[PDB]
């Protein structure tokens, strides 16, 4: 648990030069401020260092429950095999929990706004510019997938 | 009162633009104020930081 810690805030450090990682993190603090999306995966270097295992025993023994989870394959296999191990192996889960120990999703606020990260120290600048989309499910994301493909995308090195 | 006409004809015509002004002034001054303070309200709220490394 020290150790990784360690990494953790060592790859911080590396992921501070990935632009492309930092527009999004930044992109999704203003989007989704004041909710979880706002966060980031890594979360801030704070709580890298301020961490305990009874932080995570916590987060394990209350997300990781079979309902929420999902075991899928594919490949030269058959499914009849796959149920003789989840029952062998995966029939211990638990499949229960308290009354309101499993937490639920609501909506998030998107909202209009905008960061500006100034460094002219660096030669290039990445940008992103994003609305509120539909979710997942929705049946819409069919027709922007096109609309975008119609956009497309272009590095320096395709040569049309 | 019609000296006061004679050198000023335009007396009672005058005040009848003065008052459909006053009432589209009383109007247009704080709803421009409003689209200035829509646009700069960008700016009035905006934040700044200051990050070195």
């Amino acid at each position: 648990i020290e150790k990784e810690r360690d990494v953790i805030l060592q790859e911080l450090q590396e992921n501070d030069t990935s632009m492309r990682d930092v527009v999004f993190n930044y992109l999704h603090a203003t989007a989704f401020q004041g909710t979880p999306l706002a966060q980031s995966v890594e979360g801030p270097s704070e709580n890298v260092r301020k961490l305990s295992r009874a932080d995570l025993t916590e987060y394990l023994s209350r997300h990781y429950k079979a309902p929420r989870m999902v075991l899928a394959a594919a490949g030269g296999l058959e499914h009849r095999q796959l149920l003789d191990l989840a029952q062998k192996h995966f029939s211990g889960l638990s499949g229960t929990y308290d009354e309101d120990a499993v937490p639920t999703l609501s909506p998030c606020r998107f909202t209009g706004s905008q960061i500006c990260h100034r460094e002219d120290g660096l030669p290039l600048a990445h940008v992103a510019i994003a609305v509120e989309g539909p979710g997942w499910a929705h049946p819409d994301n069919v027709a922007l997938q096109v609309a975008n493909a119609i956009i497309g995308h272009y590095d320096c090195t395709y040569g049309g | 009162t019609f000296l006061r006409w004679a050198a000023e004809p335009e007396h009672d015509h005058r005040k009848r633009m003065g008052l459909k002004m006053l009432l589209m002034m009383g109007l247009l001054l704080p709803l421009v104020y409003a689209m200035k303070r829509h646009k700069w309200s960008v700016l009035k709220s905006r934040k700044l930081a200051y990050r070195p490394p």
